[PDB]
RNA sequence: CUUGAGUCUCGUAGAGGGGGGUAGAAUUCCAGGUGUAGCGGUGAAAUGCGUAGAGAUCUGGAGGAAUACCGGUGGCGAAGGCGGCCCCCUGGACGAAGACUGACGCUCAGGUGCGAAAGCGUGGGGAGCAAACAGGAUUAGAUACCCUGGUAGUCCACGCCGUAAACGAUGUCGACUUGGAGGUUGUGCCCUUGAGGCGUGGCUUCCGGAGCUAACGCGUUAAGUCGACCGCCUGGGGAGUAC
């Protein structure tokens, strides 16, 4: 429908919970016949500045071709979920399946 | 008729833009201005200093032929950029010749490293090379008789920015500038750079593969303020300069000359 | 303009470096600019005026240069 | 002497942090298109990318802040 | 704007050839649909003045088209206005 | 008083008056001095010399703490900026870092109106 | 009938508009730590804040407003105007080829809408700034300029107001007439042999030719050469006032 690109940052103490969260997110996307073109756990990462007093955080990239309702839902979930510190759902023109420059 | 049209495409065919075709005949000499005519719209105001060879006196009388250069047209009145750069292409060709047989042989004599590689001079010109290139091993030409005769065996060349370090003695043995701007960095790496334009606060020596250096007015000499850089150095000349400072961000490498 | 004195570096040199850094930043200039409120109009005017001046310097002066002074 | 014209990139990436880092100051500020010689079209894109990065704490807003 | 598929559909219905697209009637239909779409938007966003300008322009264009149709060929116009449900 | 080897010098350099404050690395102020305090008033205290002497005074004040290493944080625009740090150096601390810490907003609050003189 | 006008296809750049989120810097205040006599301010002072612990400095919190750098005689918009980042809804512009419609056009008195800032109404909000006001200076006086404070207001919602040097002091639309140097945004070809080479469109900054102009100047974005429609002027004041 519309090709979004999502990057969310999880609190580093909840790093072991991340995979489950990712799975959940994927599931929702799948539900509305939404494809998920790339998905990249960047892992624990040093922040350029300390958001909410903490210096590292766990970054997950995820590209999705989904309807906007589901995106909205995801956003809502993120906002209420306290594990995820920041998110940045961000539209894109194409599917962009090729890997990110920091993974490579 | 189409005589002229054909003559035009003929004359297009029998010239090119760079200093390649040795065509300008020296048709008046006067100190301090040479002048040619390479089939261009006007005659060059040549310096005398693009034409004296290795000890200071002139070499070419009337009728003699050197190509100059091009791709710059009309600053008001006149035609060229200097033929001496011409010469650089010839030097490049000889350096390239190495590749064929994996060994360019001339003479290289390198006494010392301004910036970590002995300086080698070929014919009139002198070039700077990275520190390893001067010696094959750890021999070091400091114990060799000063300004000794070998050749140059090439150690390293930078391929974009022109720095070539060559192999003295041991005959038997045989986007782009700004990401990795850490090569000439570390505090004081001396460089050989041609100055371009002196902006009454500066001199703008800039050679190392698409960068910009200043050497502004404060150093330049050992007088501060009364100096006026046009009096004190040159126009278009390869000099002693080193970095003293790099900002890889606001591309201002601030070189010096008082060293 | 965060700076650290290198091992066996002179004080004066360090100071100079710091100064240079500051200059690069344009921190002082920025401060000066934000001392008082500039009306948008005024800001616009300065920018355009400055531009005009620059243009004048570049072209008219170049034209003058073509002709010799003596 | 623009990099992005030569590379021929379709869009500048905020994730490509290293690349961004060449166009950002020691103090964190985005470097002018006069200095870098970046093309105007690309410059804006680059700026946007940088901004995005800053939001994601990939690049810093400034040197001092902590 | 109007989605491509929707536009195509509109063209097919009103246009005689279906490749035609520029038929007056077809154009009118296209305009009308757009107007309808924008009504919803403008109910929500009453202060979106700039956008509303475009809508107004579109409406004007439609009116003009209708007028043109009327002088040329009355029956067709009548048919069109029955189809779309344009009071005039 | 507990002696401390390393600390910070905060140099608040205004247009009218320089204030030097030596503190520990954590934030807790040890001593301070000012150009206004050093026996300079009006025209005099808005000068580099004044700033320097303030700095000197400050240094003198934190003698008992036994401070060898010192990082400098320079704030605001003023004469007392280079001079002050020089003075500090003279007074004989190993100057470790020289930081600028001027508060630059990213366009935030409206400044006061421009003076008509 | 297809050259004007419009529709469709694919892209393009954009501070165009409306709505909802969020980020970081800085100011202010609150609470607490450290610390000690000044701070602040000016031409110079004083009012003012300070030993009831200010200023400085560090930690934590609150809240509002605006968005450094990018940033540009850059961009978009009918004008007014529009500037962090993200999403949702949404208007226009331009190019590339085709395909279609077939004069459907231009202008517009009345009419209708949009229309900076200030201002008004009701309800919120209120950090900073600041008409009014107060004090301190300056001064012959100082109902000002400068300083210290400071309330409407600025901010948001929904209404009204309908004006500005609302300016390019230049109505809109179309056609035609020598050039140069740029900027920006497409696009065709070319060995992109490289940041290039040769074109071709849109918008745009400066200089200047003919011509025009009282001169200043304008000059393919005309103030030139013409056509279509509208608006407006008829000495200065009285007056854009009175009724």
């Amino acid at each position: 429908m519309r090709h979004y690109e999502i990057v969310f940052m999880v609190h580093p103490d909840q790093s072991e919970q991340v995979p489950g969260m990712i799975e959940r997110y994927t599931a929702a996307i799948t539900g509305a016949e939404g494809k998920i073109h790339r998905l990249e756990d960047w892992g624990r990462r040093q922040l350029a500045y300390p958001i909410n007093k903490l210096h590292k955080a766990h970054y997950v990239l995820m590209n999705v071709e989904a309807p906007q309702e589901v995106i909205d839902e995801l956003e809502t979930t993120f906002r209420f979920n306290d594990a995820v510190i920041r998110s940045m759902v961000m539209r894109t023109k194409h599917a962009v399946t090729e890997a990110s420059p920091m993974v490579k | 008729e189409s005589f002229a049209q054909l003559f035009e495409e003929s004359l297009k065919e029998i010239e090119t833009r760079p200093g390649s075709i040795v065509r300008g005949v020296v048709v008046a000499i006067d100190k301090d201005v040479v002048l040619v005519d390479a089939g261009l719209k006007s005659e060059s105001a040549i310096p005398a200093e693009q034409f004296k060879n290795a000890q200071g006196e002139l070499e070419i009388q009337v009728g003699d032929e050197v190509d100059v250069a091009l791709d710059a047209v009309e600053d008001g009145f006149g035609e060229t950029l200097l033929s001496r750069e011409k010469a650089k292409r010839h030097e490049a060709w000889i350096t390239l010749e190495k590749a064929y047989e994996d060994a360019e042989t001339v003479t290289g004599v390198i006494n010392g490293k301004v910036k970590g590689g002995f300086t080698v001079e070929l014919n009139g010109i002198r070039a700077f090379l990275p520190g390893s290139l001067v010696d094959v091993r750890p021999v070091r030409d400091t114990l060799h008789l000063e300004g000794k005769e070998l050749e140059f065996k090439v150690i390293k060349l930078d391929q974009k920015r022109n720095n070539v370090v060559v192999s003295r003695r041991a005959v038997i043995e045989s986007e782009d500038p700004w990401v990795a701007i850490a090569k000439r960095y570390p505090e004081g790496t001396k460089l050989t750079g041609r100055v371009t334009n002196l902006t009454d606060y500066g001199c703008f020596v800039e050679i190392e593969e698409g960068v910009e250096g200043l050497v502004h007015v404060s150093e330049m000499d050992w007088t501060n303020k009364n100096i006026h850089p046009s009096k004190v150095v040159n126009v278009g000349d390869v000099v002693e300069v080193m970095v003293l400072d790099i900002d890889e961000e606001r591309r201002r490498i601030s070189l010096g000359l008082k060293q | 303009p965060v700076i650290k004195v290198r091992e066996n570096e002179p004080f004066d040199v360090a100071l100079r470096r710091f100064k240079r850094s500051c200059e690069k930043a344009g921190v002082l200039a920025e401060v000066r600019r934000r001392e008082f409120y500039e009306k948008p109009t005024t800001e616009r005017k300065r920018a355009k005026a400055s531009a005009v001046k620059r243009h004048a310097k570049k072209l008219a002066r170049e034209n003058a240069r073509r002709t010799r002074l003596y | 002497f623009c990099r992005f014209t030569a590379e021929g990139v379709q869009e500048i990436d905020y994730k490509d942090i290293a690349t961004l880092k060449n166009y950002i100051t020691e103090s964190g500020k985005i470097v002018p298109s006069r200095i870098t010689g970046t093309r105007a079209k690309y410059q804006r894109q680059l700026a946007r990318a940088i901004k995005r990065a800053r939001y994601l704490s990939l690049l810093p807003y400034t040197d001092r802040h902590q | 704007s109007l989605s491509t598929e929707a536009t195509a559909k509109i063209v097919s219905e009103f246009g005689r050839d279906a490749n035609d697209t520029g038929s007056t009637e077809v154009q009118v239909a296209l305009l009308t649909a757009q107007i309808n779409h924008l009504q919803g938007h403008f109910a929500e966003h009453k202060k979106d003045h700039h956008s509303r300008r475009g809508l107004l322009r579109m409406v004007s264009q439609r009116r003009k088209l209708l007028d043109y149709l009327k002088r040329k060929d009355v029956a067709r116009y009548t048919q069109l206005i029955e189809r779309l449900g344009l009071r005039r | 008083r507990k002696q401390v080897s390393d600390g910070v010098a905060h140099i608040h350099a205004s247009f009218n008056n320089t204030i030097v404050t030596i503190t520990d690395r954590q934030g807790n102020a040890l001593g301070w001095a000012t150009a206004g305090g050093s026996g300079f008033r009006g025209s005099r205290k808005s000068t580099p010399f004044a700033a320097q002497v303030a700095a000197e005074r400050c240094a003198d004040a934190v003698k008992e703490y036994g401070i060898k290493n010192l990082e400098v944080m320079v704030k605001g625009p003023g004469p007392g900026r280079e001079s002050t740090i020089r003075a500090l150096n003279a007074a004989g601390f190993r100057i470790t870092n020289i930081t600028d810490v001027t508060p630059i907003p990213h366009n935030g609050c409206r400044p006061p109106k421009k003076r008509r003189v």
